[PDB]
Formats: C-alpha cells, structure tokens, sequence
C-alpha cells in the first residue's frame, strides 16, 4: 500500500489544492492531512507550502502536520 | 502673522505636542495670543487651534496649551464636517460635536459652557447625541446640561438622538427626567424617527417610560409611520400597548409588506404577499360589520388593474410581481394621499425595475404618475423629469417607441414644475438661493433633454401640436441663466452639458432640430447674454465646423430667417464675422 | 427537487455559478428558493447554499445570490466546524469566522445581519477576532456592530 | 507608438510620446503615426501629436493624412489636421471633397444629405475668394459613372 | 544654530511624541537649554510628558 | 453544436459547454473558453437573459473579448 500511497499521495496533490482553490480551507487541509508526511521529502514539500498556500492555510497545516 | 499662526496650528493638528511648548513659549504671549485665539485658512475654517485639535481628540495636546495661556474655552470658530456645513460652536461642544471624550472631560472641570449654542442653537449635548457618543452623553446630564434644546427645526437632542439606533442613548435621556414628547417642526417624535428605520428596542424604551404616544404633524401616527417602512416589529411592539385599532392595525401590514418589495433595498415578494395575505386574512377575520378598503380605480399611468378584494385573489397574481406590486401599492395610494413623499418614492422604483427587465412600456406608464404625485406634492422632480429622459433614450437603443400621450404628459407636467422651479428661486430668498438658482436651470436641461428626445422619437401630429406648446410656454417664460443664455441660447451652445446616460446619443448640441423647433414659437434670435453676444454670435463661436455641419448649415439659414443681426455686437463689440473663429459658419455667415 | 437541491448546494459549495444559474433557470421564485432553501444536515450540519457560499470565499457567488437571486441572510448553518458545529449563522458570521474580507463587506455592504446572537449568542465581530483579521474587524467596528455582545459565560470578543 | 495609436489607448499614445520618442518614425507602408490613427475616429490620440507637432506627410500611396483620416469618415480629426501646421487651401476645399464623397457611397457611412453639404462647403470656399478663382480639373465623363463633368458650379449641385 | 536649536525645541524629541521616548527624551535635554528660555522649555517639556516622566525628561 | 436539440441538450450538454468553457476560464485559456461558452448560449433554450449573467463572469479584457464572439 505504502508504494501505491506514494502515487495516492499525489492524488491529494492534485486533488486537495481544488478543495483549498473551491474555499474548503479546513476540508483542503484535512484532505491533505492524509496525504503529508509520507514522502521521501516532507522539507522540500515545507519549504514551497510557506508559500504555495495561502499565509493563513499554510499554517493551519502546521497543525495538522503533526496529527 | 500668517506663517506663525499656521505653525501653531501645526502644532495642534497633528499632535505634536513639543512644538506647542515650543511656541506658546520661548517667545513673546502678545503674538502667541493672536496665533493661539483662531486660525484664518488653515482647514477651510475659522477654529482656534485647540478647538481643531479637540476635533480630533488631543486630549494631551490641549491641555498642554491652557497651562501656559489660558485660551477661551468659549470662543467658536467653523468646523465643517458631519451635519452640513457648521460655523461650530466651542471646543466643548466640537470636542462633542467629535464624539471624543477626552476632550470634554478636561475643559468641563477647566471651565466651559455646558449649553453652548451653535447655528441651529446645538447644545454639546445634542452634539454627543448626534454621534451618539454615551460617555459624552452621560457627562453633560452629570454636568446639568438642559434636556430640551430643541433645534430650529424643533428637534430636541432626544429627538436627534432617536434619528439613529442609539437604544442607549435614547433610553438615558428617558432616565434623565425627558419624557419623548418634544415634537419636531413637521411634529416628528421621537417614536416616528425610531418606527422610521424600524428601532424596536428604542421604541420599547419609550413604551417602558410610558409617557405618551401620538400622531406627527403630519397626522401619522407611530404605526403609520412604521407601516410606510420595511419594519412590522413595531407595529408588532405597539400591538402590546393597544394603540393598534383594528382598520389601522390592518393597513398596517398591508403597508409594510408592500414596502418591502417596493423598495431598491428591500425587495422580497415573499413577506410581502405574507403580510398582504395576513392582514387580508385579519381583513376577512371581522365577519359580521366588515371593513374593507376604499376601492381605487387603475391609474392611467400606473397599472391598468385595481387593487383585489379576496384574501386569495392577491394569491394567484403573486406569481406576476407587476400585479401584486401594484396591488400593494393601491392600498398605500388611497390611505396616504397623493400628496405623501414615502408613496411616491415605490413608484421610480418600479419602473427602474422595468427599465431592468426591458418593461419600457410599463417604466414609461407608471413613472408618469410619479410625476403625477409630486405635482399634487408641489415638490421638484428635477431626478424625476432626468430620469425620465435618460429612460426615452435607453429604448430608442432597444427601438421601443414611446406613446406621444405619454411623452406630452411628462412634457405638460415639466412646465408646470418649471414654472414652480422658476417661482422657487421667487419663493426663496437666502435659504438655499444658490441650490434655487441650480434648481430651475437643471430642470430646463430636462426639459431640453425631454424635448430632444421628444423630436428624435416618433410623435403624433396631435401631440406635436401640444408638445411645441410646452416649448412656446417656456419661450414665453425666458429664463435667463447666470451667463444671461436663454433657452434658444442654451441649445445655441455646444458648451451646454449633456446627461451621463445615453442622451449623449440622442442630443447633438447645437441641435438643429431643437433650435428648428425653437424658431417656429418665437425664440428671441436677437436677445443678448452677460457678454452681449446674440443667438448668431454664440453658434459661430462653436469650433468644430466639420462635425455637425448639418446642424450648422440648418441653422444657418433658419436662425438668420428669425431675424439674427448680421452686424449685431457683444458688450465687447464683437460682431459675428469678428467674433467666427470658424471659416465655415462665417461663410455660412457671409451667405445668410 | 430535493436532488436538483443537492446539485445547487453542491455548486454553490464547489463555486461554480453557471452550473446553478442554469439549474434555476426557467423556474419561478418558488422552487428556485425552495433549491436555495436547502437547510437540509450535510455532514452531520445544517448547511445552506448560501451559506456554503459564503463559508466558501467566492464573493461572486453571493453577490449573484444577494442581487440577482431572492437569498435572504437570517440562516442556519455551522459557525465553527472544528468541536463546535453551531447552528444559528448568518451568512455575514460565516465569512467573518472564515476570514474573506471582500465576502464580509459585500454582504454589510448588501445589508445582512450584523447583531445577530445565535443559541449560545455569539456575533460575529467575536468570529473575526477569532480569526485574527484586522481589516474584518475595523469594517465592522466602522459599520458600528457591537462591542458588547459576549458568549453564554460573558465570554467578551 | 503606432500599435497603440492603431487602437483606441490613448493614455498609452500620450504617454510614449514624452518618453523621446518621435511621431514622424514612419512606416514604410505609409503610416507617420497619425495615418494608424486615423481609422476609428481617435480624437484624443491625434489631438496629443497634432500638438506634438506630428509633421504631416502623405503616405506610400501619396495620400494626406488629412486624405486619410477623411478615408475612413472621421470628420473629428479632418479639422485637427486642417487645423494644425498650413492651411494649405487648395487641400482644405478638397478635404470637404473627400470627406463628402464617401457618405453617400460607403457601407459604414450611408449619409446622402452629408455628401451635399460637404460639397457645397466645398463648393462655398472654392468660389469664396472671388478673384484668383480655383476651379475643378475637368476629367473627361467615365461611362461606369454616368456622363456627368463633376461640379464647378454651386448651381448644378 | 539658534534657528536650529529652536528647531531642537521642536524636532528633536519627535520620537519622543511618536512613542519612542529613549531617543527624543534624550535628544530634547540638550534641547531643552539650546533654546532661548531653557527653565521655560525644560519645565514645559517636563508639562508635556507625564508627571512619572516630567521628572525623567527634567534629569534627563 | 448538439443540432439544436428541442429538450435534451438545452441542460444537459448545455452544462458541460459552459464547464469546458469554466474549466478554461481556470485553466486561462478564455479564446478557447469563450468558443465552448459561445456554443452553449446559442444552444441555451432561454440565453437573452444570462447577457446580464455572463456580463460579469468573466475577467475584464473577456467582458468584451466574449461579447465580439457572441454572435459567432
């Protein structure tokens, strides 16, 4: 599962940023809360969500991380 | 000492307080009493600079100012700011008139007048309640300011504090021995002002001190007033104290759900046909000696229907919102009369509605008895007869022809509204001359609009006749502007403003066809301006020759034809051919 | 009806508008706010097309809602999905709790209810400092809400 | 400059103007950046290089950009440029000959009475002066257009 | 400069008033009798902040 | 074009011209979306009243660009 979790990881990147794009911050973040933490890079991943997101949702996913 | 007084005020305008020291000291106190007493251009007003500095509530700064030398806590100077134009009163009263406690907790103890007057003898107090600052409004009463300073319109600082939704302020005046029964100058209370925006809490407050309730001196009473709003909690919340009588508590409702489809923020067909059907249904609920409403034949101009009788017939026409509109609009009409602003106001808001939904037709019909009600008023109807204008030229884009009855009522009423325009500029002599001056001479630019339009669109012989009439009543009339241009002049220029709308489109100033309309009803060709240049003079001064040369080159001929002075001269000598600047009309000119 | 309801509540909670314009279309007021009247739980909450626009951020949505549709703002809907799911939302508390600034002044704009006190009485100036948002906040202080409208424990903004 | 002044952005041709860029670099196609100008009535854009002294000069095919600009029925801009740098009479009548030409006998621009009275101001300031009279070359009448011999008289037309 | 000093008595401590009162305390003690009435400026000075910093800008 | 159908494709292949025309409003392509939104007003059972609605859907320079390309 964890080899098919690295092509599913991508699919709440591809498909979680529409739910933050639609307005579904809170849902976005918890649809990508699934999906963080299982690349192989999670600092490279860091280092663009500082700004990828928008300030307020990036570190809303701060909280998440972790959880 | 122009500079200095200036620095000074600098000094208190923007805070800085080190320089106040700086200047109030470490100089002589005879220039610094000049420069500290008030200012001459600083702020397009007259003000100490304490008083400008207390507007913005330098509570440091001023106190600063009185330990050197004492400035007069009573001295007044202009404060132009919220409530029109104001020559303010004393920094007290600014400082309240600022909604800034910090400044009136400082100069009551210092020493300041507590029931300082101003231009329309406003008491701190009123100015706190004009804000509806509390803290202010608790100090003056802890201060002993008088209660009852009404205004020159009659309005007590209660009344003033119940314009707004100030439910605190409103209800401490009630706790500082007020009773809310000081009637306006139109005999407005308290209860109305508060009914007006629908305040069922400051209204409860009145009905906790339970002094009194009465009708306006407009003969409306609380409910009425309320009725004509968007508000049912009111006559809800007087439905407790039984003042509510059965015929009246009834027309409420069938007031107040009309009103809030009637309106351009309030337009939702659903409380209105609730509140309709409901008071219908109360309608019904008597039985036995019914009361039912006054039957009101359809306007010529709005509608074509009456208003329903059954509680159920306004059902089935409340899926066409023209009907159950006008239905509710009936039963407004016959209890407010025609002469009530509040009834007239649904009726622009309709058509405007139909000139949304492409309704031409319909916005034409029913805006004329907007007209109709404002004659009955004797009010101005200068956005009425624009709007009118400006609508006559939105359809002749979509070639929706207009009724000649219709286009020759709005241009018979709008005479008779410039001849009460212009008998407004004799009614009034220094209240509002310069806005009476303004008045009359945009409702004559409607009139040109209308008639501009009214040449452009199609016309029936029969009302072409009439409608000329309008223009020969208006010739016989010769306004004279302040340029002295008359109203052949005024379509003469091509200076001449045109409406925003797209009677860009459909007015061509100079316009041939206006002016050629004009001659026929005996224009005055040879009447002069302030610079005494004729009709000839002011169209050869027009620039572009090229652009309008069918204008022009009809007017040419015509103008000259009503007897223009060839060899006429402006209060600067100026004939024609000297004056052209255009080789084309002095051609024209050389011809004719 | 009710599917055509969950297909205008999907699409105002997506933020599509042609979807539901299209939806609406040919329909008299009736049904069309019967569809915009869907309170119906979604999630576990009561939810309104109207509302999940306005807890989206699409302030094009709600401007189509409040102009050109018969919306109106007294509503029920979540206030706080996180631990409290609270019914009782205006459409304004939505998108001050949300934090869209542009959705919050179209709608004081618009005129939607400011002082409004759901079950446990909570306004949404206290919702805008709850997100932290400067400008939401001054909007409202300037529109002149309230200050003093605290929880059911007194709990001030 | 002349993309701009071939569209309506006045604000951009007023601007690139001060920025040292001259109005006369001229296209070899014939456009002296007013000749761009002169297709949809840009009274705002000539009236900036008519005082940026736009140095009149005909095109590729020899024709004015006063000719030009009475080419596509903007008579606004003919009298900027009859109006700015020479008079230059003997254009000036023919202006209102051009001008008045294609009215009657343009799709866009179906004015019968317009070509009358551009003519006759033709035919006015031809015969103005009296002495040093100016007269209309006589080419010979064309079978496709009648056998007319054109107007040298305010009579005939 | 005198003019300048004057312009002490002004500028100086336009921190100070801004909120930043270590550089414009500091600044306006010299200021203080750079002008022309330096018992006058100083105790106004000392008027202009509180009476917990009169004593503050006066030592200062 | 769905050979302007009576009843069928006025809503249901009517939603899916607008969705690849908002879907290249998205995407930023709006020529392309504007010819899959063109195709969808002329098939509209009732388009003479979204002139209003799609008026304003659109980022500026498509507010004009589209209405060029309406009648096409």
């Amino acid at each position: 599962d964890a080899e098919a979790v690295q092509k599913f990881f991508l699919e709440e990147i591809q498909l979680g940023e529409e739910l933050l794009a639609q307005g579904e911050y809170e849902k976005g973040v918890d649809h990508l809360t699934n999906a963080i933490a299982v690349c192989g890079q999670p600092q490279q991943l860091l280092q663009v969500l500082q700004q990828t997101l928008p300030p307020p949702v990036f570190q809303m996913l701060l909280t998440k991380l972790p959880t | 000492m122009e500079g200095l007084a200036g620095y000074v005020y600098k000094a208190a305008s923007e805070g800085k307080v080190l320089t106040l020291a700086a200047l109030l000291l470490n100089r002589s106190e005879s220039d610094i009493r000049y420069l500290l007493g008030y200012v001459s251009q600083q702020g397009g007003q007259r003000s100490t600079p304490l008083i400008i500095a207390a507007r913005n509530g330098h509570a440091k700064v001023v106190r600063l100012l009185l330990e050197h030398y004492r400035v007069q806590t009573q001295q007044t100077g202009t404060v132009r700011f919220d409530g029109y134009v104001i020559d303010g009163a004393t920094a007290l009263w600014c400082a309240a008139g600022a909604g800034h406690f910090e400044v009136v907790k400082l100069l009551v103890s210092h020493g300041a007048n507590v029931n300082h007057t101003t231009v329309t003898n406003s008491t701190p107090l009123r100015a706190a309640c004009f804000d509806g600052r509390l803290d202010i409004v608790k100090y003056l009463v802890e201060n002993n300011a008088n209660i009852s300073i009404a205004n020159k319109y009659d309005n007590t600082c209660l009344m003033i504090a119940a314009y707004k939704g100030h439910t605190d302020v409103v209800r401490y005046l009630l706790e500082q021995r007020a009773d809310p029964n000081a009637k306006a100058h139109c005999g407005a209370t308290a209860l109305h002002f508060a009914a007006e925006a629908g305040h069922i809490d400051i209204v409860k407050e009145l009905i906790k001190w339970r002094a009194a309730i009465v009708v306006n001196g407009h003969g409306m009473t609380p409910l009425k007033v309320a009725a004509e709003s968007c508000k049912a909690d009111v006559v809800e919340l007087l439905l407790s104290h039984a003042d509510c009588d059965r015929r009246s508590r009834i027309e409420a409702l069938e007031l107040l759900g009309a009103s809030f489809a009637n309106d351009r923020e309030n337009y939702d067909i659903i409380k209105t046909y609730h509140y309709l059907y409901l008071a219908m249904l109360e309608r019904f609920q008597d039985g036995d000696n019914i009361l039912e409403k006054e039957v009101l034949p359809p306007i010529h101009a709005y509608g074509n229907r009456t208003e329903c009788r059954n509680p159920q017939e306004l059902e089935s026409i409340r899926q066409d919102r023209d009907a159950l509109h006008m239905e509710g609009l009936i039963v407004r009409e016959r209890i407010l009369g025609a002469d009530n602003i509040d009834v007239s106001h649904p009726i622009i808001y309709r058509g405007a509605v139909y000139a949304d939904n492409m309704e031409f037709e319909q916005c034409i019909k029913l805006w004329l008895h907007a007209l109709h009600l404002r004659q009955k008023g004797n009010r101005n109807t200068h956005k009425d007869l624009l709007r009118f204008a400006q609508v006559f030229s939105q359809m002749i884009h979509l070639n929706e022809t207009v009724k000649a009855p219709d286009i020759e009522c709005v241009l018979r009423c709008s005479v008779l509204e410039i001849e009460q325009s212009m008998n407004r500029v004799k009614n009034i002599s220094d209240a509002d001359v310069h806005n009476a001056m303004d008045n009359y001479e945009c409702n004559l630019y409607t009139f040109l609009y209308l008639v501009c339009i009214s040449t452009k669109t199609q016309c029936s012989e029969e009302d072409q006749c009439k409608i000329n009439k309008q223009i020969y009543n208006l010739i016989h009339l010769d306004p004279r502007t302040r340029e002295g241009f008359t109203l052949l002049h005024l379509a003469v220029n091509s200076n001449t403003p045109v409406d925003d709308f797209h009677t860009n489109d459909v007015c061509s100033f100079p316009n041939a066809l206006v002016t050629k309309l004009l001659l026929d009803c005996g224009a005055e060709v040879n009447a002069v301006d302030n610079e005494g240049n004729s009709a000839l003079h002011i169209i050869v001064q027009y620039n572009r020759p090229i652009s309008d040369f069918l204008t022009l080159h009809s007017i040419i001929i015509s103008l000259v034809e009503a007897g223009a002075h060839t060899d006429m001269t402006n209060k600067q000598n100026k004939t024609p051919l000297d004056k052209s600047t255009t080789g084309v009309s002095e051609i024209l000119l050389k011809t004719q």
